[PDB]
């Protein structure tokens, strides 16, 4: 049915034909993590006090921890929660290799200035980001606590920065009057324009001038070592089986084995130049697996025409059979291309009419048989050194010879 | 263009055997060939010498070879039996009865 | 197979690929087609006769020896010393057996083109070239080489003077022939550059395979894993993109490749049908100078011809 | 590289790059069919000779 | 060549080209291919002698 | 060193190999503008024996011309300027209509 329905017919002629792979499915899934469980300090950007400013970015280098979603979402009322690399939908089941936390406390009037493309004060050479940027924007509010009475004055940014800064490095100084013509440099005082701008918010005021406290966050991956994700079961793994396999924010699917090699004392990622991971280290422990995935095949089906009979035999390429063949039939064969299911085996010699693969040949006898290549009948010619031998008698014989010429012109 | 305007001894290209003839028919896209061909059908063995002593004289065939079929000797062309008496006109005579290996002796006739 | 080329066992990805039309399709049936192309090639270069003869044991050819192109029974594959240097001379596949690049057996092994020409030499020793037309008919190699010196000019008295001289000139040549193509390694150039340039463009596409075309990453599996679907379609298309532009320029180069080779094994075909069963009167197509026979011998992935010239050596003045 | 910014320059880029390379992938490939056919020719010319 | 016809003398053009990475080096290849062998096209018509 | 290193192996027997090319760099950098720049009203406005009354401003609107920033800090009197939005450091590089 599968080869009527590739053949897009009713009938079926002869010999080999194709259809999809073998492709063995895989079993359960496999969690590898480090035993060790510690509690991660979040939160503390979050409630304490007045934290921080675009002064002191938080340059928080957190170590390894266990972070979820409990200690976070402290405070229902966010904001926009401005995705750049990975969805906040799920922020669980993958770690990273380092996490910076930086904040900035100015006000919410002005949440999208902190785009790569939205500019404003960034523009003039502030807290700036790099183009990819690949952490979120928690633009969390901070009403009602750091909205101090007649203006948090102690509360201030920097107007403007007379060269380039470079994204992520610290400029804070007297930042004196070095424009204009007039040689002030900060001390002499006309048209000064100090960047110093005091924040003056009477909770009167809009909305514009209340504090939104603003975290973002910043990491990368594709590297062995990790910090912090969210809690998992790492049960324990299963030797050569064709498993859903996890490995710390990398997955998989394949079958492990134990290694052969040994590995430096700090690798724990090899691989060869099939450019894949080859092996990797336990999580808890030293051991070494090599990783290889679960066979595939190349199935084919072999029938005489239909207006014969509708029997079949059915052939896997390049898999050994003795093996991972699922059920069984009548007959099963060891040839050298593969597996095959359905055709008996004979030592008698005949003639090709569907071909399979290194010299074996199949057909209709009252059943598919199978078979070894003859290339033809043996004979051998009487020699000597003065025997010879003439033709008496003479034949015409008439052959044909079809050869193409023209093929159908078109136009587009 | 070699095989029907021509005859041709490039043998397996204008038939299979030795080839005599060709003609083309026309077909929708493309052309056929019917090749008149010529094979031999049935032979006979035969007992053979290189070449024929005589007066101390070696012979050779001007065409064909020797052939014998046990009474006496005659020598035919190369692809059909036909045999004729050894005469001096058949023939030609150089050097010797010892340079060459497997000579049989026997008479030639001369008219 | 394409599909789990583009992508793995993610069944969105094969989604996105139904978008595409039916590609897939063309590329799966020309390669059918170059491959049963390929192995219907040789059955018109070997298959020429349609009986396997054997040769008598007694080897008594008017003190001609065969020794070096006859099959030898004292190893066990019926190979001739030149095929088994010929076998000897000429010369990762898990990571492309992995990706779906999978290789197939052809239909013909060795031993069988080695039976195919070794039955070909036999008919060419002991039958002369009727064999070529219709019934063998026995010849002894003498009376068969005095016709052929007869058909280029030369009278038949000539070889029955001289026939030691012919023995040792042959023997001593088909001796040094050996050494002669064993010395120089470069010599095997075509079959050599005929592997290695398909095996550098395979590891090419797979190499290929695992580089970003501008998106998230390389692995589908992780990007899906961190990108939400409804806004991934728009991540995951420059990879399918890119790799079907990978796998057409793949396809063109190999139908490029396929029909060079087609053309010349043709051309290997109609020589070896016309010089070997037969003696031909073109100068410089069985080899050089006046034209005298030829003799096949098997290869990987080919054929070597040997030819058997003529040429004179010494010359004198006259006035005519 | 002046007009727009460097954040919204490689949206354009990426079309000028793809049109370059699908005109030299077209170049090359019509000269490799050329190229086929002009070397039958002279094997031709080589075996009239 | 691979860069000065695929861009110009602009550094980002080049960063944006690596990306693919393994394209140019194929056409490089195949026209050294044409070129070596269209060099040698001569030999076997003209040297007979 | 270099062709082994295009060659991706560490031998090369002999012939001819290709590498990359020879690409001389550029010395230095040359613009060219016209020498005439005529004068936009800036000054214009700025210069004059009397000024209107504060009762009524009267306005003008600056356009199609080059800007010659050098005018702005050309008078004596220079003891009064509040500079917001774009600083006279970074005044003449920007287009303006009016």
């Amino acid at each position: 049915s599968e080869t009527k329905c590739t053949l897009k017919s009713f009938t079926v002629e002869k010999g080999i034909y194709q259809t999809s792979n073998f492709r063995v499915q895989p079993t359960e899934s496999i969690v590898r993590f480090p035993n060790i469980t510690n509690l991660c300090p979040f939160h503390e950007v979050f409630n304490a006090t007045t934290f921080a400013s675009v002064y002191a970015w938080n340059r928080k280098r957190i170590s390894n921890c266990v972070a979820d979603y409990s200690v976070i979402y402290n405070f229902a009322p966010f904001f926009a929660f401005k995705c750049y690399g990975v969805s906040p939908t799920k922020l669980n089941d993958l770690c990273f290799t380092n996490v910076y936390a930086d904040s900035f406390v100015i006000r919410g009037n002005e949440v999208s200035q902190i785009a790569p493309g939205q500019t404003g004060n960034i523009a003039d050479y502030n807290y700036k980001l790099p183009d990819d940027f690949t952490g979120c924007v928690i633009a969390w509010n901070s009403n009602k606590l750091d909205s101090k009475p007649s203006g948090n004055y102690n509360y201030l940014y920097r107007l403007l920065r007379k060269s380039k800064l470079k994204p992520f490095e610290r400029d804070i100084s007297t930042e004196i009057y070095q424009a204009g013509n007039k040689p002030c440099n900060g001390v002499a005082g006309p048209n000064c324009y100090s960047p110093l701008q005091s924040y003056g918010f009477r909770p009167t005021y809009g909305v514009g001038h209340q504090p939104y406290r603003v975290v973002v966050l910043s990491f990368e991956l594709l590297h062995a070592p990790a910090t912090v994700c969210g809690p998992k079961k790492s049960t324990n793994l299963v030797k050569n089986k064709c498993v859903n396999f996890n490995f710390n924010g990398l997955t998989g699917t394949g079958v492990l084995t134990e290694s052969n090699k040994k590995f430096l004392p700090f690798q724990q990622f090899g691989r060869d130049i099939a450019d894949t991971t080859d092996a990797v280290r336990d999580p808890q422990t030293l051991e070494i697996l090599d990783i290889t995935p679960c066979s595939f095949g190349g199935v084919s089906v072999i029938t005489p025409g239909t207006n014969t009979s509708n029997q079949v035999a059915v052939l896997y390429q390049g898999v050994n059979c003795t093996w991972r063949v699922y059920s069984t039939g009548s007959n099963v064969f060891q040839t050298r291309a593969g597996c095959l299911i359905g055709a008996e085996y004979v030592n008698n010699s005949y003639e090709c009419d569907i071909p399979i693969g290194a010299g074996i040949c199949a057909s209709y006898q009252q059943s598919i048989i199978a078979y070894t290549m003859s290339l033809g009948a043996e004979n051998s010619v009487a020699y000597s050194n003065n025997s010879i031998a003439i033709p008496t008698n003479f034949t015409i014989s008439v052959t044909t010879e079809i050869l193409p010429v023209s093929m159908t012109k078109t136009s587009v | 263009s070699e095989c029907v305007l021509g005859q041709s001894k490039r043998v397996d290209f204008c038939g299979k055997g030795y080839h005599l003839m060709s003609f083309p028919q026309s077909a929708p896209h493309g052309v056929v060939f019917l090749h008149v061909t010529y094979v031999p059908a049935q032979e006979k063995n035969f007992t053979t010498a290189p070449a024929i002593c005589h007066d101390g004289k070696a012979h050779f065939p001007r065409e064909g070879v020797f052939v014998s079929n046990g009474t006496h000797w005659f020598v035919t062309q190369r692809n059909f039996y036909e045999p004729q008496i050894i005469t001096t006109d058949n023939t030609f005579v150089s050097g010797n009865c010892d340079v060459v290996i497997g000579i049989v002796n026997n008479t030639v006739y001369d008219p | 197979d394409c599909t789990m080329y583009i992508c793995g066992d993610s069944t969105e990805c094969s989604n996105l690929l139904l978008q595409y039309g039916s590609f897939c399709t063309q590329l799966k049936r020309a390669l059918t087609g170059i491959a049963v192309e390929q192995d219907k090639n040789t059955q018109e270069v070997f298959a020429q006769v349609k009986q396997i003869y054997k040769t008598p044991p007694i080897k008594y050819f008017g003190g001609f020896n065969f020794s070096q192109i006859l099959p030898d029974p004292s190893k066990p594959s019926k190979r001739s010393p030149i095929e088994d240097l010929l076998f000897n001379k000429v010369t990762l596949i898990c990571a492309q057996k992995f990706n779906g690049l999978t290789v197939l057996p052809p239909l013909l092994t060795d031993e069988m083109i080695a039976q195919y020409t070794s039955a070909l030499l036999a008919g060419t020793i002991t039958s002369g070239w009727t064999f070529g037309a219709g019934p063998a008919l026995q010849i002894p190699f003498p009376m068969q080489m005095a016709y052929r010196f007869n058909g280029i000019g030369v009278t038949q008295n000539v070889l029955y003077e001289n026939q030691k001289l012919i023995a040792n000139q042959f023997n001593s040549a088909i001796g040094k022939i050996q050494d002669s193509l064993s010395s120089t390694p470069s010599a095997l150039g075509k079959l050599q550059d005929v592997v290695n340039h398909n095996a550098q463009a395979l590891n090419t596409l797979v190499k290929q395979l695992s580089s970003k075309f501008g998106a998230i990453s390389s692995v589908l599996n992780d990007i899906l894993s961190r990108l939400d679907p409804p806004e991934a379609e728009v991540q995951i298309d420059r990879l399918i993109t890119g790799r079907l532009q990978s796998l057409q320029t793949y396809v063109t180069q190999q139908l490029i490749r396929a029909a060079e080779i087609r053309a010349s094994a043709n051309l290997a075909a109609t020589k070896m049908s016309e010089c070997v069963l037969g003696q031909s009167k073109r100068v410089d197509f069985c080899g050089k100078g006046y034209h005298l026979m030829s003799f096949p011998q098997s290869a990987p992935h080919g054929v070597v011809f040997l030819h058997v010239t003529y040429v004179p050596a010494q010359e004198k003045n006259f006035t005519t």
